[PDB]
Parts: C-alpha cells; sequence; structure tokens
C-alpha cells in the first residue's frame, strides 16, 4: 500500500511541477508580451489622431 | 548678481571626481560609495524609507552646504520636510548648530504654477553652481524628478506639442541628460585658486 | 471700494455657434468676465467671457444658444468676475451647483464676497495633519482612518452602493468624543441623476443632520459650466468656514469622474487638441487645484478635510482620473463588485485599501492605546484567511491544521461582524475596537504575533 501510494503519488508532483513552470517560463511570459505590444499600438494610434 | 537657471555657470576646468561623499551609513558607504560630484538615483515611494538620505546628507555628509528641491509634491508632505528641517541639528566645534544655517529649501505643492514646479530643479541646481564657484561641496537633493517631468508634458501639452513616449515631450531625454551634465568637480573660475563640486541625488517614481 | 459705474447693453452680437456667442464693438472686455443676455421673447439668460481679442469678446451661455438672433438679442456686461456671497447662515441650506437656493429659504445675506477660484495656501503655513475625524463606519475607522486635513478619495464602479455610502459617511460623521459644535461638512455632488439628488436631500432631512451641512446639487441636465463651479463654490465656503469661522470641515465631492466629463466638454469648446486618452493635458494641475484646498493652517483652530468619490470605467485603476488622483491625494478606500454581488453592504475591500496618514490619526490621546495592534493585527489575519479559503478548495478541508480552521472561523465572523454593517447603524471609533477584540479571540493569544504583550495584556482578556 505504501508503494502504490508512493510511485503513484511520485508521477504527480512531476506532472504538477511541470505546470508550475511551463505558466512561469511559457504562458505568462507570452500574455506579458502581447499587453505591451497593445499598449505601444495604441500610442501609434492616438498620435495619427 | 543674477543668473539665468537655464545656462549653465562657466568654470576653468570641469575635473573627475575622486573624494568619497560620506554619508556616516555603513552601506552606502561601503558597498556602493558616490564621489563628491557624482549623480545617484532613489526610488520614491511611500513605505521604503527615503528620509535616511536625506538626513544623512544633511547631518553627517561632508558637504559644506545643501540644496534641497520639492518639485510639485503632495501638500502634506511638503509640510512634513518644512517641519522637519528646521528641528535638524549637527555638532560642529564641539557645539550644536541648526542645519538651516548651511541649508536652503525649494518647495512646491502640486497647485503652485506649472512653471514653477519645471523651473524648479533649474533654480535648484543655480543656487547649487553658486555655492560651488565659491569653493564650497555642495549636495543637492530632488525630492521627486518624476513630479517635474509630468510638469514638462502638462507644458508640452499647453503648448501643443507632438506627444512623442508616453505622451512626454520629444526633449524629456535631453533636458534629464543637460540638467545631471551640471553635476561635478571644478575648478572655478576667477583669481584666488580654488575648487568646489555639486553632486546630486535625484528621486525617481517608477 | 464698489465698482460704482453704470453697466453696458450691447445688441452687437456677430455670431452665434455651439454654446457660444460672439460679440464685437465692446469696450476694454474684461476675461472671465460674467454677463447676462436677454432673449427676443424676455427670457433670460447667463454666461461667462470665454475669450476677448480687441473689441470682441465670446461668451459660453450656461442655458443653450437656441432662439439667440443677431438683431434682438441683448447682452448686458457685468464689469466683474464670479462671486459667491459666504457666510455661517449656509449650514442648514441646500444649493444648485450655481450657488443659487432650492430650500426655500431666502437668499443669502453675505458674510463676504469671495473670488470662487482662490489663492493657493502658502507651503510655508500648512502645518502637519493631526487627530481623527470619525466616519462611524468600521471599515474606515478601524483600517483605513482619517486625519484631520488629510485627502483621501474612494474608488468604485457604476452599479456600486458609492452615494449610499457617501450618504451615511455624512450622517453619522463627526470628532471622536474622548474623554463638537466646531465640525461642519461640505457636500458637492456632480453629474447627479434626479433619483439620487431626492435621495440625498431626502436622507439629510429625514434622519436630520442639517444644521452641520452646506449642500450643493448640480444635476446630470444641468449647465457643464455649472459643473465646472460646483466644487470651486464648494471649497470657496469651506475655506470661509475652516479658516475664518475655525471649523473642522469634512468636504465630500462626489463623482470627480463627472466633473472631468464636463472639463472635457469646456475644452473642446476652446477648440483645443484632446490630449492623453482624450482628457485635457492639464487635468492633473487643474484636479490638483481642487484637491489641494485643504489641510491645517498655523495660528487657526480649523481645517479641511477632503474625501473625493470616484467611478473607474471597466473597473480600471490605470485610467486618468484615477490614476492622476492617486498622485495628489494620500489614500485609497476600495469598493469592490465581488463584496457588493455576495451582499455585503458596505462592500469596501480593505486589502487594496490604504490610509497613508492613519499612524498620524490614532493612539493614545487621539483614539485608544490598542487602535494600531489591532489594525495591523486584523489586517494580517484577513490576508491569511483569504489564503487558506483559496487552498481548502485545492487540499479539501481534512488536509487544514488546527490553526487553519481557526483562520477559516475567523474570515467568516470578521466579514459577518466587523465589515458587515447597517446603512443606519452607527459604530464609534471605541465600539469599532470592541468588535474587533471579540474577532481576535478567536485565536490562542500566541498567534497574535502582531500585538505586543503590553497590549495583550491589558485588551486580551474579557472583564465584568
Amino acid at each position: 500500500s505504501l508503494q502504490t501510494s508512493f510511485v503513484t503519488l511520485d508521477e504527480a508532483i512531476k506532472i504538477t511541477n511541470r505546470r508550475v513552470n511551463a505558466i512561469e517560463h511559457v504562458i505568462i511570459p507570452r500574455i506579458e508580451r502581447t499587453l505591451a505590444y497593445i499598449i505601444t499600438e495604441l500610442d501609434e494610434r492616438e498620435r495619427e489622431e | 548678481q543674477v543668473w539665468p537657471v537655464r545656462q549653465v555657470r562657466p568654470v576653468t576646468e570641469k575635473l573627475p571626481a575622486n573624494h568619497p561623499l560620506l554619508t556616516g551609513q555603513r552601506v552606502l558607504d561601503a558597498l556602493f560609495p558616490c564621489v563628491q560630484g557624482g549623480t545617484t538615483a532613489i526610488p520614491g515611494a511611500f513605505g521604503c524609507g527615503k528620509t535616511v538620505i536625506s538626513q544623512s546628507l544633511s547631518k553627517y555628509s561632508n558637504s559644506d552646504v545643501i540644496i534641497y528641491v520639492g518639485c510639485g509634491e503632495r501638500g502634506n508632505e511638503m509640510s512634513e520636510v518644512l517641519r522637519d528641517f528646521p528641528e535638524l541639528t549637527m555638532e560642529v566645534d564641539g557645539k550644536v548648530e541648526s542645519i538651516m544655517k548651511r541649508t536652503a529649501l525649494v518647495a512646491n505643492t502640486s497647485n503652485m504654477p506649472v512653471a514653477a514646479r519645471e523651473a524648479s530643479i533649474y533654480t535648484g541646481i543655480t543656487l547649487s553652481e553658486y555655492f560651488r564657484d565659491m569653493g564650497y561641496h555642495v549636495s543637492m537633493m530632488a525630492d521627486s524628478t518624476s513630479r517635474w517631468a509630468e510638469a514638462l508634458r502638462e507644458i508640452s501639452g499647453r503648448l501643443a506639442e507632438m506627444p512623442a513616449d508616453s505622451g512626454y515631450p520629444a526633449y524629456l531625454g535631453a533636458r534629464l541628460a543637460s540638467f545631471y551634465e551640471r553635476a561635478g568637480r571644478v575648478k572655478c573660475l576667477g583669481n584666488p585658486e580654488r575648487e568646489g563640486s555639486v553632486s546630486i541625488v535625484g528621486a525617481v517614481s517608477p | 471700494n464698489y465698482l460704482s459705474q453704470p453697466r453696458l447693453t450691447y445688441k452687437t452680437v456677430s455670431g452665434v455657434n455651439g454654446p457660444l456667442v460672439i460679440l464685437d464693438h465692446v469696450k476694454f472686455p474684461r476675461y472671465a468676465e460674467i454677463v447676462h443676455l436677454t432673449l427676443p421673447d424676455g427670457t433670460k439668460r447667463s454666461g461667462q467671457v470665454l475669450e476677448v481679442s480687441g473689441s470682441k469678446a465670446v461668451v459660453q451661455v450656461f442655458e443653450g444658444t437656441s432662439g439667440i438672433d443677431a438683431k434682438k438679442t441683448s447682452c448686458e456686461f457685468t464689469g466683474d468676475i464670479l462671486r459667491t456671497p459666504v457666510s455661517e447662515d449656509m449650514l442648514g441650506r441646500v444649493f444648485n451647483g450655481s450657488g443659487k437656493p432650492i430650500d426655500r429659504g431666502p437668499v443669502v445675506l453675505a458674510e463676504d464676497f469671495l473670488d470662487i477660484m482662490g489663492q493657493p495656501i502658502n507651503p510655508q503655513c500648512r502645518i502637519y495633519p493631526e487627530e481623527m475625524i470619525q466616519t462611524g463606519i468600521s471599515a474606515i475607522d478601524g483600517m483605513n482612518s482619517i486625519a484631520r486635513g488629510q485627502k483621501i478619495p474612494i474608488f468604485s464602479a457604476a452599479g456600486l452602493p458609492h452615494n449610499e455610502i457617501a450618504a451615511q459617511i455624512c450622517r453619522q460623521a463627526g470628532l471622536v468624543k474622548k474623554s463638537e459644535e466646531n465640525f461642519a461638512i461640505v457636500f458637492a455632488a456632480m453629474g447627479v441623476n434626479m433619483e439620487t439628488a431626492r435621495f440625498f436631500k431626502s436622507d439629510f432631512e429625514e434622519n436630520g443632520s442639517m444644521d452641520n451641512v452646506c449642500l450643493f446639487l448640480n444635476l446630470a441636465n444641468d449647465p457643464t459650466i455649472e459643473r465646472i463651479i460646483t466644487p470651486r463654490l464648494a471649497l470657496t465656503t469651506a475655506e470661509f468656514l475652516a479658516y475664518q469661522c475655525e471649523k473642522h470641515v469634512l468636504v465630500i465631492l462626489t463623482d470627480m469622474s463627472s466633473y472631468a466629463e464636463a472639463l472635457r466638454e469646456v475644452s473642446a469648446a476652446r477648440e483645443e487638441v484632446p490630449g492623453r486618452r482624450g482628457f485635457p493635458g492639464y487635468m492633473y494641475t487643474d484636479l490638483a487645484t481642487i484637491y489641494e484646498r485643504a489641510g491645517r493652517v498655523e495660528g487657526r483652530n480649523g481645517s479641511i478635510t477632503q474625501i473625493p468619490i470616484l467611478t473607474m470605467p471597466n473597473d480600471d485603476i490605470t485610467h486618468p482620473i484615477p490614476d492622476l488622483t492617486g498622485y495628489i491625494t494620500e489614500g485609497q478606500i476600495y469598493v469592490d463588485r465581488q463584496l457588493h454581488n455576495r451582499q455585503i453592504y458596505p462592500p469596501i475591500n480593505v486589502l487594496p485599501s490604504l490610509s497613508r496618514l492613519m499612524k498620524s490619526a490614532i493612539g493614545e490621546g487621539m483614539t485608544r492605546k490598542d487602535h494600531a495592534d489591532v489594525s495591523n493585527q486584523l489586517y494580517a489575519c484577513y490576508a491569511i484567511g483569504k489564503d487558506v479559503q483559496a487552498m481548502k478548495a485545492v487540499v479539501g478541508e481534512e488536509a487544514l491544521t488546527s490553526d487553519d480552521l481557526l483562520y477559516l472561523e475567523f474570515l467568516q465572523k470578521f466579514e459577518k461582524n466587523f465589515i458587515t454593517q447597517g446603512p443606519y447603524e452607527n459604530r464609534t471609533v471605541y465600539e469599532t475596537l470592541d468588535i474587533g477584540w471579540q474577532l481576535l479571540r478567536i485565536f490562542p493569544k500566541e498567534m497574535l504575533k502582531r500585538i505586543p504583550q503590553s497590549t495583550l495584556s491589558e485588551f486580551y482578556p474579557r472583564d465584568s
């Protein structure tokens, strides 16, 4: 019971730590680059107007 | 005498900065030293505790004269500076003396004329350059250069100028560069041979 | 002394365009002068000189330009700018946004006439803020406490109860009554719909507080210049009451977001180009001219404290109106859509809220010695309670420790007893602090790490 738990629990930690890393290194930076582009383009439209 | 705030006061020579601007703090003075004639920035924000810089410069630095500029500050913040500074003291030749014997304050709240809030650092640096020319070492503190830049932006808006970076006028970076280029150690104009300096600390609010 | 000369009346209208009438042959035109127009049918309107150039003046009419023509319309130039009569008889009165009475009382006998533009207070004469203004609302008085001479906005959004909160502050506000008739309120409301305006007028009469209050109402379909004038009449009154009659004045300015909409319109009528985000480039210097009419001054026993109230689009704090207000004022009280949806009132969120002068208002001789410690510990428990409540949905309630279950009990009882309060329930700061201790007593006294041992010894135990 301890070894079937331990081997099943080790897998779920790896999958979870991979999501914490992917959100920190891949997903959040893509949102921040998008959001920085939008602000830059809205300054352009304002200067054209 | 009378001098234009936007003209740099002339010197025989401008010199490299060699001597520390000591503050009496162990950090700062050891790990992150400034020179006499140097330039420094600090973050201007509520909780951080700016007053240790201002009060260590005023009480304990090897400056001969202090110039402080408020340049569009909140009314209750400016009131705190103008209350506190007269109460600061230092020990000279075994006698306690007021900080206001070697200090001048420029003070501007957010409802003063926008022309004053923008002129403020040019008034404060021109006062600093006048005591440099006597052969004193001066520290100048600007309480927030972000409030100065917002006044410069409002003036360009009144003039209907092209809005460039984030609505700030095209010259913003040149105005900041030309201002901080007035810091330094110098060989003064005129006959009795002497050296002075002006060191600038400018707070900024990202 | 007096102005003495007879008035000139002109029938020299050159043109009419939008809100503006243009006249020529005017004798030495004065900028910002008030003028009276009489229409062809005998109707009367008034306006202000918006620009002068040689013999030409252009007048912005407050009412419409409809029915005006170049032949029969006459304009009478009064010789002077806008000045308001002012007196202590203005407490207990209701006025419109031009200072005209709307309460069936008579027109004001002046103790003085003042220029509504005022003058800036000298930085040498302003002394630092001090004791509390007691609003009667626990989320403000207990944790975002307001000093005499502070300026602190309420940040809100459309459909949230910020007018019900403003009305409750107006009914309940005063000094702390430790161990006064020297307290007054000026209430100003800009761009108010008739339902909201009837509520303010009715609620202050019905709940019998008018003897402390001067009320200025500007409705959503009043002239947009009266909205520009409204904060200036209110603050010109607060300056007479505070710095000549020595009162502590509370000023409530309602929708500075409505004020900015009128400012943008007067700017457009001058044919200026729209500034950053569509507001005038000078909107900081304009808002600072309202908000810095505040403080304590040397040698006079009165003060002015301001509570601006603002509505934000998209619930976005980064819009020019709340953003420029943040650079001038010293704190924020934040009104929250989620607490409102959860049926909590007043829906004030204490985690993003801050009063930057709270340490100057509270403590021994100003409130009670434990106030700072109780405020720090209630904030610390609530910030942990919201974090335990989040992990409970991840780990399940059987994985929570006994200490997590204490924070989970505190969180529920804090929101039901401290934050939740009636719209006609008034708590002193002492009652607020006692409700604060009833909640802190949920914990073993070892948990209360923000409170020193001396405060725990005097206040943690119950007593007969």
